[PDB]
RNA sequence: GUCUACGGCCAUACCACCCUGAACGCGCCCGAUCUCGUCUGAUCUCGGAAGCUAAGCAGGGUCGGGCCUGGUUAGUACUUGGAUGGGAGACCGCCUGGGAAUACCGGGUGCUGUAGGCUU
RNA sequence: GGGGAGUUUGACUGGGGCGGUACACCUGUCAAACGGUAACGCAGGUGUCCUAAGGCGAGCUCAGGGAGGACAGAAACCUCCCGUGGAGCAGAAGGGCAAAAGCUCGCUUGAUCUUGAUUUUCAGUACGAAUACAGACCGUGAAAGCGGGGCCUCACGAUCCUUCUGACCUUUUGGGUUUUAAGCAGGAGGUGUCAGAAAAGUUACCACAGGGAUAACUGGCUUGUGGCGGCCAAGCGUUCAUAGCGACGUCGCUUUUUGAUCCUUCGAUGUCGGCUCUUCCUAUCAUUGUGAAGCAGAAUUCACCAAGCGUUGGAUUGUUC
RNA sequence: AGCCGGGCGUGGAAUGCGAGUGCCUAGUGGGCCACUUUUGGUAAGCAGAACUGGCGCUGCGGGAUGAACCGAACGCCGGGU
RNA sequence: UAGUAGCUGGUUCCCUCCAAAGUUUCCCUCAGGAUAGCUGGCGCUCUCGCCCGCAGUUUUAUCCGGUAAAGCGAAU
RNA sequence: CUAACACGUGCGCGAGUCGGGGGCUCGCACGAAAGCCGCCGUGGCGCAAUGAAGGUGAAGGCCGGCG
């Protein structure tokens, strides 16, 4: 019910959201592994630009 | 529960005077009305233009516009809890200017006059009214007729 | 039994500045002792607004305070703001001012020391003028803040100016049915 | 009511007051093509019933009947639409009525 | 003393009957070509000046009606506030303040503004 | 196309239901001399009507009564006099109105186009209604003026959708033309449960969450109704108001009748009778002791102290009766 | 009518008292009782209103007892009334 | 599926300060909501140690009314 | 507890502000932290409103030159 006064408000949460989140606590290990890759590559390609 | 009517419960105070029906006497209508004045409201039956509404009848206002037939008044409503200074338009005839203020701006000239006079004079004088003050000592002469007795009367049935 | 009322008893004006920093601190206790064995009512106003909350010390412009000083009479004394002072971009002629503010934005410090003016902090200010003589007290606009057009009368009511809370500003957002004739009433 | 054929009555493109033929306005064909009436077929083709609610509890049994005005000048002929209060009977122009006659 | 034109307040000015009106005025009054309107020059409109205060109108009168203003009714009726007052109740008394209205008995019977006359 | 599916089956409310609408409005009263103020309080009205019954101007005065005039009369038409409204103004009521707001004629369409402000219910929001203006086109009158509906207080309707009207109007999406469609502004078509859902029943086969906010027992307050008792004394009693009664009145008592209410109890106080058993009341049928009779005796009445002791056996009916 | 400029302070009744203003906001939207006024009802510890004060939210002295009556409203104590 | 419940029941330490409402309007609204009203908290702008204002009060002026009473030799 | 919004408060910067995503830092006890990017500010919010839309889009006041 509307208090005194506000913003009327339409919040996406009448689905089962609960169910599918993603969370990002896996973040910073990806980062690690996406530069792992990067360079085990730019070592794999010896003299050729890393860039590409 | 009563009926929202404008005019409801107003047969006698719409009315007009035992004796007094029929023309509005011109003077009404021959009276100039200013920006500021104060002014008394009294809803006449016998025009019904520009009448107002009953809950002002007996209300006294300022006139804040004046327009060909009517005049504008801001006057005080008493809502609830508050009091809302609100403004409404009402013809000629139901107005009439307020006594309660030529009063104070009479009083206002004389003792202003009073005030410029006795200036040079150095004498000091009296402007603030103050209230009935108790009264003072004196003497009450008998003329030689001493005061007669007062008894109360017998009971004794009228009926 | 006494006849009295107490909800009124207790006054809420604050007693101390609610933040927790030292350096505001000790310029309160400097200025609590100033206000208290000096006659001079400049010391106390300006430690009731060093008490004061962040939205009640709104910054003050340069284009503000030079605008304020160039008025006659004021020559050659020092402008006392108790907020922070800020850079206005739309002025191109900056005069020699002597200002004293608790903090100043960088770009402005730089532009009244280039004009050749003064700054003062209120420590310095005490020493220069203890009661405050020769001091021009200004402050930020109060009601600068966007919440103050949302306050007063609701809208939806005749002669209200007032901005309603709506999530995106479009055609289809509160425009329909309380703001035309054509549809249903206006306001 | 009686109301006259003929009225001379303000007009808006020729801005003054010119004499109007007046007739009685009769709701117009719906169009099927209106957006309307697309988004309601639209809706209702398919399965699950009747979508938006009939009414049914009518009530009143006058409606304001509207005069549709014409200004008879030939170049201008625009026309506007006027309503009055309404009424049970109603017709245009008819028996002009006359009083003290034999009842 | 007073009238006419326009009024203000709208009976202290109205209503009924009776008496008196110098001068001006207001009227009644004499006619229907023109203006105008009617069944009818009765009304209205128009053109006049033989006669008259008869009437209107003005002033006055009535142990007049009414109206206006006082006394009486009356500190009665009613009523603000108060009591661990009375009474089975209905109601009543008191304290603190305000305070009416008929019947009945007196007095009065238009004031006045602007402009213009008459009383040479 | 109830074979089958989903769903609904208003509210108010001296329990609910039936009844009614007090559900949207208006008049008088309640209402306690500003305003506001309740009940299924009282008396009533509305969902219309009007090309004039709107707007001006002019001229007349109404209801009723008295006195007269061929048919003519109680009432047909004409004349005079009186006539403060006792008539009329569409409707309910109230207010208002006399060279008018009434009656009769003349001319007209201010019942027209348009932006704002204000009042009424009010939250001081809408709708509805209304009030002063202002800007154009007009009507009427010689004119001053008056008029943007009805003398005032009531006669009415959001969003979405549809339909009509308006502009050398905007968009109709890569550009251009034309149909079409969508816009902008103003009306209409509703929602009367009238701030506006699209809506029939039954359940004793029933279920759930609740409710003593609410019914069906008792108990409380009340006592109209029931029952019982007084005072007055018209009359009855052959004569005699009061041996015994008692009209027309009027004052009470009781809670063994019924009502009225809804205070307790709905996470339950086992809801008719009969059988059995105890105790209590007296408004006494009998018995003990008395007083009065229209008490000769017998029998029988009325009254007093008085509840100690008794107040049965059966047919019919579930019965209380 | 609006503008400018100028001159007037004995601050023009009594009494009392600091005042104005802005945000955000919970609970509440079953009430009951009493003097007086008052509607329905035969009446009711009934039903319905107006004003004020109470109870609810409140203990204390008194009315033996008691939501509302009379007195009086409250921090923990001593004395007095 | 921990389905919904305007409906019952429960809802855990101390002291200090302030302190209500059962009323208005709308709602298929009447055991509920929204909105005013009543509350608290946070402040802020000034003020006195000549003067400003305000008031559940009085006084002096001036208007407003149709109840109590009274009247029917005044209208209905 | 998460998300959104409103308001009040504390801090930094301030017509700007914010690396949250990515990347560079010998990856790695803590460290999945911390530091840095600035030609990684794309972008968000703010700095301009109004109109349905085509669109438009935020002062002026005095003297000399033909009251
Ligand atoms: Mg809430
Ligand atoms: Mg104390
Ligand atoms: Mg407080
Ligand atoms: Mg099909
Ligand atoms: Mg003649
Ligand atoms: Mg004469
Ligand atoms: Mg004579
Ligand atoms: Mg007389
Ligand atoms: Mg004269
Ligand atoms: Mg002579
Ligand atoms: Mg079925
Ligand atoms: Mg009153
Ligand atoms: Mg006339
Ligand atoms: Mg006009
Ligand atoms: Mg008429
Ligand atoms: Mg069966
Ligand atoms: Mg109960
Ligand atoms: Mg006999
Ligand atoms: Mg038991
Ligand atoms: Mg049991
Ligand atoms: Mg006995
Ligand atoms: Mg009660
Ligand atoms: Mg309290
Ligand atoms: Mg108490
Ligand atoms: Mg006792
Ligand atoms: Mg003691
Ligand atoms: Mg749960
Ligand atoms: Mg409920
Ligand atoms: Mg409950
Ligand atoms: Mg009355
Ligand atoms: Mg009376
Ligand atoms: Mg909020
Ligand atoms: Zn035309």
């Amino acid at each position: 019910a509307p208090s005194r006064n506000g913003m009327i408000l339409k919040p996406h949460f009448h689905k089962d959201w609960q169910r599918r989140v993603a969370t990002w606590f896996n973040q910073p290990a990806r980062k690690i592994r996406r530069r792992k890759a990067r360079q085990a590559r730019a070592r794999r390609i010896a003299p050729r630009p890393a860039a590409g | 529960t009563n009926t929202k009517g404008k005019r409801r419960g107003t047969r006698y105070m719409f009315s007009r005077p035992f004796r007094k029906h029929g023309v509005v006497p011109l003077a009404t209508y021959m009276r100039i009305y200013k920006k500021g004045d104060i002014v008394d409201i009294k809803g006449m039956g016998t025009v019904q233009k520009g009448m107002p509404h009953k809950c002002y009848h007996g209300k006294t206002g300022r006139v804040y516009n004046v327009t060909q037939h009517a005049v504008g008044i801001v006057v005080n409503k008493q809502v609830k809890g508050k009091i809302l200074a609100k403004r409404i338009n009402v013809r000629i005839e139901h107005i009439k200017h307020s006594k309660s203020r030529d009063s104070f701006l009479k009083r206002v000239k004389e003792n202003d006059q009073k005030k410029k006079e006795a200036k040079e004079k150095g004498t000091w004088v009296q402007l603030k009214r103050q209230p009935a003050p108790p009264r003072e000592a004196h003497f009450v002469r008998t003329n030689g007729k001493e005061p007669e007795l007062l008894e109360p009367i017998p009971y004794e049935f009228m009926a | 039994g006494v006849d009295i009322r107490h909800n009124k008893d207790r006054k809420v004006r604050r007693k101390e500045p609610k933040s927790q920093d030292i350096y505001l601190r000790l310029l309160v206790k400097l200025y609590r002792f100033l206000a208290r064995r000096t006659n001079s009512t400049f010391n106390q106003v300006v430690l009731k607004r060093l008490f004061m909350s962040r939205t009640n010390r709104p910054p003050l412009s340069l284009s503000r305070m030079i605008r304020k000083m160039k008025l006659p009479g004021r020559e050659n004394k020092t402008a006392v703001v108790v907020g922070t002072v800020t850079d206005d971009v739309r002025v191109q002629e900056v005069p020699k001012l002597k200002v004293c503010a608790l903090r100043v934005t960088s770009r402005a410090r730089s532009r009244i020391l280039k004009a050749g003016g003064k700054i003062l902090t209120f420590d310095q200010l005490a020493l220069d003028s203890p009661k405050g003589r020769g001091t021009v007290l200004l402050s930020g606009p109060r009601k600068g803040r966007e919440v103050y057009r949302h306050f007063g009368k609701a809208p939806g009511t005749p002669h209200s100016h007032t901005k309603p809370y709506v999530r995106s500003k479009g055609r289809k957002f509160e425009r329909a049915r309380g703001r035309r004739a054509s549809r249903g009433y206006k306001n | 009511v009686n109301v006259p054929k003929t009225r001379r009555t303000f007009c808006k493109k020729c801005g003054k007051h010119q004499p109007h033929k007046v007739t009685q306005y009769k709701k117009g064909k719906d169009s099927l093509y209106a957006q309307g009436k697309r988004r309601y077929d639209r809706k209702q083709s398919g399965y699950g019933g009747q979508t938006k609610p009939i009414f049914r509890k009518k009530a009143k049994t006058t409606k304001k009947i509207v005069l549709r005005l014409e200004c008879v000048e030939p170049n201008c002929r625009s026309k506007r639409m006027l309503a009055i209060k309404r009424c049970k009977h109603f017709e245009l122009g008819g028996d002009k009525k006359r009083k003290g006659q034999v009842i």
